[PDB]
């Protein structure tokens, strides 16, 4: 009765790259995952995150150049820094800190990507669903 | 709005993973949406025919292409969208295929349907919202620059100027030329190097439109592919050329290349050209055939004694106390031709480099068998000045080695140029033997295998076995190279006079600092890497900066020419137009929400952002070239008063909440 | 008299001294600086009514000051907020301003987000050990003194008991046991623990002044050069007398201060662990929000919100006419607010519905300090998100020993 | 003063006891403490037990080590083949858990557990490292200048090798065992090839004495040819080799050298003025008479 519901913001230029080179190289994953496809991840706002976790995102992933290879010269060190801030948040609201990760994943790494999504799967099955979509009523 | 879905099967390479059938019933079923239908290959003619008449009859304000990956078909799509009587960026695509079937092909199947109705409607719900764009055009600079003056760097500048391009010919040394000046002969054909380029220099020197600038380095570069505000350090040469003479005053002239600073000047320093074989004095120049016959003075090593100048007396061509200078120059494009050096092979203390006399590399090899180098072409020994009647060749020293120390790729030209110094060797010392202890000999190129069997025939020995360690004679100094001969089958000990190491290339020496100020990444080698590897070897990702040679990766002569004259090509293409068109993901202050805090201003790292005055409020303004769409400053701003045009955040929102509807 | 300087201060004018809460030492400076034309005009806190009633005040006649003197305990308003909405942010005109912990820190924060000019507003800053809602010390006095409320004097918390002044003589109840019995200072203010504005240009408080001048001397600390200035000028035209401190009253001043740390730490701790922890913290967040009416009071009131048009207004994130309104209206404030709260309670005391707003900003700006080491209203340090590093994004990255942001960050 | 657990191998205390001595005397007179191990056996040698059964190796190995983990000390050794045993099993347990828990459920029938707590040193590593003796405090120490001998250092194998493995730098021509020597007063000599196998290790001692007796009969040459006086050495399985192996060849072969073979701590008690009696230098198959006439 239940699915995980995992969404996934994923910069154009080596996140997008590496989910399209994992596709290319037929890397199997489960289908839980889906993406929204931004330019940098400097471009993901946390009202983005937060506005997901309250429709009721059982887990949202943000994945991004590795540091030092952004496209945009340093646009994945602010979202680092919005993405640390976002853990303390949802730590201090009662919501599940690891329902949210962001991942660094390369435009060769296709092999990384399908592990990625193996392992959110994986540990949004284990957390559950979310309290959001009960505590509204 | 009006939608149009059109779902490809991409000839069943989407139709074995999903039922396209549900999926255009779901799409047919969703708000906003006046047609969906399918087709086999919808980035063919009869695809965009498809969509073209769909359009048509339909009154369509939106399409959305259920499809492959939009890094592979935005163009594609955006041009049959236009064709039709849209915007190009009313368009959408869904990609169901890189990221739904390839990934979820085996054994689950209604759940790669429901991925694919969940991403046709976020891309419906995205492109019900997206609106008019139109492309900036920026005008471009009539100039070129090429950073390095090697045969790419040159081959590039020559290229460009007879196109009509003015160029700048940038090189950090004294002299143009590159490595291939250092070279003595060259593979296949056994040509002599400076014979075949010193033409080649002669005209880069007296070109109009080419300013060639030696002794001159980049300091700092800012701008896009319109104009990039280029800053250069004129490094103080202390020598005046007759031009700047005049210019200064001294109508007598500057400096004619006669050599009597050199002949009296008292300092002596090793010769850089020469790998540190030879002297030259404080006031030099690398070799007799360097285009600007101008004598350099070093600096750092002159003690300002004045005797230079008494020598150059009523030329006055010797400032000694020159300053560097600083120049902004303004230009369209860039072709980074950065070359190559060797990489440190005394880390490999197997091969006794450093410690052992008579262990050389193959460039110091290539100046002692040059006819112009540091001996009269005669090839001695360095422990005695003795003739080597025994010479082995270390080949992949450094090199396909995946232990840390090495490289562990192959240096392309290794191979060839060892064969080439055996046949050197045999030729000039009469009964001399050239044994090459190889791994793989590799002659790929025109003419390379025919090279292999002419050496083989004169009779160079070939040992297939990579050498273990050397150890030095203690009287003779002779080099015992220990090795299996892998094909025999027993180890060996080959006692030579002389040991050369065909040591690995890398990057050269501030390789990275130069494509970090002109935002070029690197491979995974090290190298400066290009667009796209197969099918774009000469752009880079940062539109307007262009690779030519070595730097990007090891290649012979022909193949660096083949790629300069490919990126002088490139960077003429946008130069010859004179418009080049950006993507229109521009950020928008929406000035009427900015309240002036200034606090996005540092959140650009092209710094498209500052306060200004608008309507007495203090608001932001972007200079739109300047902005790349990254969208730092508009996932930032609290207040929503920052729009980025293809990526609002109502298209975002939107696409969140089309995911979360059921 | 130099950055630096602690000293006594009383004022010349034996009325402005008799007026003063203390040695009328801040409405000697105001005064001076008014009729020196130092500044242009002089925003203070003056009685309305009743002293349960406190009323902000822009000034210009320099004969209206003496009004303005002694300290309200019910004056639970923040001041700089005022200042940017009525006054053009002071970007043309010069003020001095008197103010407490919170209305220094304010003052910081807008300063940083460029909403008011500092280089304009000249900051004379009061020691505050707490403040009472004027309705609740009106209770509190009703029921817990057993006194008509209207029949008091004055009335001020010293030493941690709250002394007041009717006619019959005077009573005192330790403001501990008062908070325990659920009155007292607001919570914001049990949490707070920026008991000395030294960020602001003067230190004035009642904190080491001993022996013959217990009642009569202003003890001044100079935080700037400014105020070094301003304290110069006043002492040679004459409105003002200076005397060193006493380095007994220093030692104690710095006991009492340490004191009051200790004191917040406690109430901080009791606090955020009364609110929960794991889902039931959600289920209590969520179920005093779900109460909002959205009367945007705490956006309005809130110093760290300065924004044209709240996210909070946009269609996309709240439906325009949904009144039971979702959590985002406050997860919006959480995440632009909690990196720079600096405790006013603005936000918990003007809430229609009684939602601890506060209490929760406070609870998560706490450890957004101790995780970024960023101290709102200190100086013009500027916003966490409004200066990333490379270094420090590379620091943080390597210490959760992790390549990527998901575990091993908290303890 | 620096304590450490001695481990003491089989060769050191069974065959060449002065070793041990001069090693305790030595080492307590520079700054460091060597306290006996309790009840240490052989580090199961790693060619001749390694070569039959790896697990068995690793439980050995890390017995030895929890009995100095029990005694809470840090192992010092003064052999290269008991270094390789002790401290590479210690380094690969710190490491690998897979091999931690199938060592560990080997040691719990005799109630006995690994988790990795300690350092393993060689002796002649403390005395080069600086916190520790340094080749100053050696100098200093050393009381007989031993001067005009030339004496030839092998460095053996599995204290250096592999590079990457080990932390000791260069192994194609490391000077740091050459300094030590420097430091006593001896002048260190180089030869040919001085940094080849002794012959002995991996059990072929004992399988083909012909062709272990080869390989070090190619190194007696080179070092006869150098003109050293003695060979100093700190591995008793190399000490061993170079002393029964010139007996051996002598008789084998019709090869004679009478080359002196000392440890290194042999040497140190030497210089710093030990007796050739309380060295027992004449449980040695080689005379030492012509060294300790040159120098003393
Ligand atoms: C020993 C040896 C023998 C060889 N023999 C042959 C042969 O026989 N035949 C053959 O075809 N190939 C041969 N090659 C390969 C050949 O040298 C290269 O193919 C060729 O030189 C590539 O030239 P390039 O212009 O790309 O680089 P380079 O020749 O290295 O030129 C780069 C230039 O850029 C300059 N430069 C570097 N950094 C900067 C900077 N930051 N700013 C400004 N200027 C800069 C350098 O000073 C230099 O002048 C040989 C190579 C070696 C090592
Ligand atoms: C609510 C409150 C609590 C305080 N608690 C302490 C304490 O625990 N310990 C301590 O040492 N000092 C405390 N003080 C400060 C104390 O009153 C100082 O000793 C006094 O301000 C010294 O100034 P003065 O008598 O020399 O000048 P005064 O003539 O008293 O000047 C006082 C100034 O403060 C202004 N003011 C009055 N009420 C307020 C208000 N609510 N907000 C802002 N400004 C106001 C007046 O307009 C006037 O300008 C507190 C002040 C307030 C307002
Ligand atoms: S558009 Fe993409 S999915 Fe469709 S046929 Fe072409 S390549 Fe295949
Ligand atoms: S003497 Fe003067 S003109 Fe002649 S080479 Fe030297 S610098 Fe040039
Ligand atoms: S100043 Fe002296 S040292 Fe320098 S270049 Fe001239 S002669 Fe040589
Ligand atoms: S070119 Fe030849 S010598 Fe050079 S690395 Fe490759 S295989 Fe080795
Ligand atoms: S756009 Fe936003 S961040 Fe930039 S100045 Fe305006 S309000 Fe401040
Ligand atoms: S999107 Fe914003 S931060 Fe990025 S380049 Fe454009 S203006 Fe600068
Ligand atoms: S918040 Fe702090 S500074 Fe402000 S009134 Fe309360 S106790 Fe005083
Ligand atoms: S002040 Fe209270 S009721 Fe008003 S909007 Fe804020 S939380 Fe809601
Ligand atoms: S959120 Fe409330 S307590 Fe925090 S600074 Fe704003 S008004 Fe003050
Ligand atoms: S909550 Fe955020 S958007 Fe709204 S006013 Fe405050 S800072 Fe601006
Ligand atoms: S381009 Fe991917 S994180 Fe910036």
């Amino acid at each position: 009765d239940w699915k995980p519901q995992i969404l996934a913001i994923i910069c154009n230029w080596c996140s997008y790259a590496g989910a399209d080179l994992a596709g290319g190289a037929r890397i199997q994953y489960p289908p839980t995952v889906r993406a929204i496809r931004v330019m940098c991840t400097g471009r993901v706002d946390m009202l983005f995150i937060l506005k997901a976790f309250v429709e009721g995102a059982d887990g949202v992933l943000v994945s991004g150049c590795h540091f030092g290879d952004c496209h945009y010269l340093e646009g994945n060190y602010k979202a680092a820094k919005r993405m640390f801030m976002i853990k303390n948040l949802l730590r201090n609201i009662g919501l599940d800190d690891r329902r949210f990760r962001m991942t660094f994943v390369s435009a060769s790494e296709g092999a990384k990507w399908g592990m990625v999504m193996e392992d959110v799967t994986n540990t949004i099955k284990e957390l559950g669903p979310s309290p959001i979509k009960e505590f509204k009523k | 709005p009006r939608i149009g879905v059109f779902v490809c099967h991409c000839g069943t390479n989407i139709a074995g993973s999903m039922s396209i059938d549900d999926v255009v019933n779901y799409a047919k079923t969703l708000p906003y949406v006046a047609v969906a239908d399918q087709y086999q290959y919808m980035c063919s003619t009869p695809g965009q025919k498809k969509i073209d008449d769909a359009i048509k009859e339909y009154n369509l304000t939106g399409v959305v292409v259920a499809a492959c990956s939009p890094r592979l078909h935005e163009p594609t799509f955006r041009t049959a969208t236009k064709e039709g009587g849209l915007n190009p960026f009313r368009f959408e695509m869904a990609n169901i295929r890189e990221q739904n079937s390839w990934v979820h092909m085996h054994g689950m199947w209604d759940e790669a349907t429901q991925k694919a109705k969940d991403q046709v409607r976020m891309a419906v719900a995205k492109a019900a919202k997206l609106e008019d764009l139109v492309p900036k055009s920026v005008p471009v600079e009539k100039t070129a620059m090429v950073v390095g003056g090697g045969v790419a760097g040159m081959q590039a500048a020559l290229d460009l100027a007879s196109a009509g391009i003015k160029t700048y010919l940038i090189e950090r040394t004294p002299t143009i030329g590159g490595r291939m000046s250092q070279l003595d002969k060259t593979f296949p054909t056994l040509d002599c190097s400076q014979c075949i380029l010193t033409p080649k220099m002669v005209d880069v020197g007296r070109h109009p439109n080419i300013e060639m600038m030696t002794y001159t380095e980049v300091e700092k570069v800012e701008g896009y592919i319109g104009n990039f505000d280029v800053t250069l350090r004129k490094k103080a040469r202390g020598v005046l050329t007759p031009t700047e003479a005049t210019a200064k005053g001294i109508v007598g002239g500057g400096c004619n290349g006669c050599g009597d600073c050199s002949a009296v000047c008292p300092v002596i320093k090793p010769n850089p050209f020469e790998m540190g074989m030879a002297p030259r004095k404080a006031i030099y120049i690398y070799h007799a055939q360097v285009m600007p016959l101008i004598y350099t003075v070093d600096f750092d090593s002159c003690v300002k004694c004045g005797l230079c100048v008494e020598a150059c007396g009523d030329k006055k061509a010797i400032d000694l106390e020159m300053q560097d200078e600083f120049i902004t120059v303004k230009v369209g494009t860039a072709v980074l031709a950065t070359g190559y050096e060797l990489f440190p092979i005394e880390n490999k203390r197997e091969w006794g480099y450093k410690q052992f006399d008579n262990v050389i590399n193959a460039l110091e090899f290539e100046r002692l068998i040059c006819a112009s180098g540091p001996t009269g072409g005669h090839l001695v020994r360095p422990s005695d000045g003795k003739t080597p009647m025994k010479v082995g060749f270390v080949l992949c020293a450094g090199s396909r080695d995946n232990t840390g120390i090495g490289k562990p790729y192959c240096s392309r030209f290794c191979c060839m140029y060892s064969l080439k110094h055996a046949h050197q060797i045999m030729e000039k010392i009469p009964g001399a033997v050239a044994y090459l202890f190889y791994m793989d000999i590799r002659s790929f190129g025109k003419m390379y295998e025919e090279f292999y069997y002419r050496i083989q025939h004169e009779g160079a020995k070939f040992i297939r076995g990579r050498v273990a360690n050397v150890l030095e004679d203690k009287e003779t100094k002779n080099l015992h190279v220990f090795t299996e001969d892998t094909l025999l089958g027993r180890p060996v000990d080959v006692e030579v006079d002389l040991l050369v190491l065909a040591a690995a290339v890398q990057p050269n020496e501030g390789a990275n600092e130069l494509r970090k100020k002109f935002g070029v990444s690197a491979s995974q080698d090290g190298w400066m890497l290009e667009a796209h590897p197969k099918l774009n070897p000469c752009g880079t990702t940062t539109a307007g900066v262009f690779l030519a040679g070595v730097c990007q990766g090891p290649k012979d002569i022909p193949d660096t020419v083949a790629q300069a004259e490919g990126a002088a090509s490139a960077a003429s293409i946008p130069i010859h137009m004179g418009e080049v068109e950006l993507e229109p993901y521009f950020a928008m202050c929406i000035d009427e929400l900015c309240a002036g805090c200034g606090m996005c201003v540092n959140l650009c790292p092209y710094s498209a952002l500052s306060l200004g005055e608008k309507n007495g409020r203090t608001v932001m303004v972007v200079t739109e070239a300047k902005c790349k769409g990254c969208g730092t400053c508009g996932g930032f701003c609290p207040g929503g008063a920052i729009k980025m045009q293809h990526f609002t955040t109502p298209q975002i929102v939107a696409q969140i909440d089309a995911f979360f509807a059921g | 008299a130099a950055k630096g300087d602690m000293l006594y201060a009383w004022a010349k004018d034996a009325e402005i001294q008799k007026k003063g809460e203390c040695g009328g030492a801040v409405t000697a400076l105001l005064k001076h600086a008014l009729e020196t034309k130092m500044v242009d005009a002089v925003v203070a806190i003056k009685k309305g009514k009743d002293l349960y009633d406190a009323v902000p005040t822009v000034i210009t006649n320099p004969e209206d000051i003496i009004q303005t003197a002694g300290s309200l305990h019910c004056g639970t308003l923040l001041i700089p907020k005022l200042i940017k909405k009525y006054l053009n942010g002071a970007k043309d005109m010069k003020l001095a301003v008197t103010c407490k912990g919170c209305d220094a820190m304010a003052f910081y924060e807008l300063a940083k987000r460029n909403q008011i000019n500092l280089d304009n507003i000249i900051m004379i800053g009061v020691n505050c050990g707490g403040s009472v809602s004027p309705v609740t010390a009106r209770k509190m006095i009703s029921n817990k003194f057993g006194v008509d409320p209207d029949t008091v004097h004055k009335e001020e918390i010293d030493k941690g008991q709250f002394i007041i002044e009717y006619e019959g003589g005077h009573k005192g109840i330790k403001i501990d046991e008062l908070e325990e019995e659920g009155y007292g200072r607001r919570s914001n203010c049990r949490r707070c623990k920026m008991k000395i504005p030294r960020q602001a240009d003067i230190a004035a408080g009642n904190w080491g002044v001993i022996g013959d001048k217990a009642g009569k001397a202003t003890f001044l600390e100079i935080c700037s050069e400014k105020g070094a200035n301003l304290v110069n000028s006043a002492q040679s035209k004459g409105a003002l007398e200076i005397s060193p401190a006493d380095p007994k009253g220093i030692d104690i001043r710095a006991k009492v201060e340490k004191a009051m740390f200790n004191l917040g730490d406690e109430w901080r701790h009791r606090d955020f662990e009364g609110m929960g922890k794991g889902k039931d913290r959600l289920k209590l967040m969520m179920s005093e929000s779900s109460k909002c009416i959205k009367c945007y009071a705490c956006v309005e009131a809130c110093p760290i919100c300065y924004c044209i048009e709240c996210s909070t207004k946009k269609p996309w994130y709240i439906a325009p006419g949904v009144l039971p309104t979702s959590f985002m209206f406050h997860l919006i404030r959480f995440a632009h607010v909690s990196d720079s709260c600096i405790n006013c309670g603005q936000c918990e005391e003007l809430c229609p519905m009684e939602i601890p707003n506060a209490l929760f900003m406070h609870s998560q700006q706490v450890e957004i300090e101790k995780m970024f080491g960023h101290i709102p209203g200190q100086d013009m340090t500027p916003p966490i998100h409004a200066f990333v590093e490379e270094k420090a994004e590379r620091a943080r990255l390597d210490a959760t020993g992790t390549d990527s942001i998901y575990t091993n960050i908290f303890t | 003063m620096h304590e450490y657990a001695f481990f003491l191998g089989c060769i050191a205390p069974n065959r060449y006891p002065g070793c041990e001595a001069s090693a305790i005397k030595t080492s307590e007179k520079v700054g460091i403490k060597l306290l006996p191990l309790k009840g240490a056996s052989c580090c199961p040698a790693p060619g001749a037990f390694g070569s039959i059964d790896l697990n068995v190796w690793y439980a050995m190995a890390a017995r030895n080590l929890v009995l100095a983990e029990e005694m809470k000390k840090d192992i010092a050794l003064i052999c290269n083949g008991c270094y390789k045993s002790i401290w590479e099993v210690n380094h690969i347990l710190k490491h690998n858990d897979e091999l931690r828990d199938n060592v560990n459920e080997v040691l719990a029938e005799i109630d006995m557990q690994f988790k990795g707590t300690i350092d393993v040193w060689h002796l002649a590593e403390l005395y080069y490292d600086d916190k520790v003796c340094g080749v100053q405090k050696i100098k200093d120490s050393v009381t007989t200048p031993l001067s005009g001998a030339k004496v030839a250092a092998h460095y053996g194998c599995h204290l250096m090798k592999p590079k990457k493995e080990r932390h000791f730098g260069d192994t194609e021509n490391p000077m740091w065992f050459e300094e030590l020597i420097g430091a006593l007063g001896a002048e260190p000599i180089q030869y040919r090839n001085k940094m080849q196998c002794c012959g002995a290790g991996g059990g072929v001692r004992g399988y083909d004495i012909v062709h272990a007796l080869d390989i070090t009969n190619e190194k007696l040459i080179n070092i006869q040819e150098a003109g050293a006086d003695a060979i100093t050495e700190l591995c008793p399985f190399c000490q061993l080799q170079f002393d029964r192996g010139q007996i051996e060849i002598k008789e084998k072969f019709g090869d004679v050298y009478n080359i002196p073979v000392l440890h290194y701590n042999e040497l140190l008690g030497l210089a710093q003025g030990m007796s050739p009696q309380d060295l027992a230098l004449d449980l040695h198959a080689i005379d030492c008479t012509p060294f300790l006439q040159k120098v003393l």
